[PDB]
């Protein structure tokens, strides 16, 4: 579901743009990861969990 | 000869009324064009998805 912009007065004179981020915008491979890589932007350990 | 003379003048007037009719039709096609241009524009921007 790209961001097709119309840019020209003719066919296929267009630009495709994509965008993503949310709470789970930390490290990623295809998905973020489980215990890491999203909750490093949603949960962010230091509740007691560095001592 | 008279037959062809008078009928040839009247043939001129016939062609002239033909011109007139065609000018009317064509004017309708002018305003047709202007409208279709508007349409094309509305399609281009309407094809400017994303915004």
């Amino acid at each position: 579901k790209n961001l097709v912009f119309q840019i020209g007065a003719n066919a296929t004179q267009q630009i495709s743009v994509n965008i993503e981020d949310m709470g789970a915008d930390a490290l990623g491979i295809k998905e973020a990861d489980g215990s890491i890589a999203a909750l490093h932007s949603v949960n962010d350990l230091d509740v007691t969990k560095f001592a | 000869m008279r037959g062809q003379i008078r009928g040839l003048e009247m043939a001129s007037k016939n062609s002239q009324d033909g011109i007139s009719l065609i000018q009317t039709a064509e004017g309708a096609l002018t305003e047709t064009h202007a409208i279709l241009q508007r349409v094309r524009e509305l399609v281009v921007q309407a094809g400017n998805t994303g915004t």
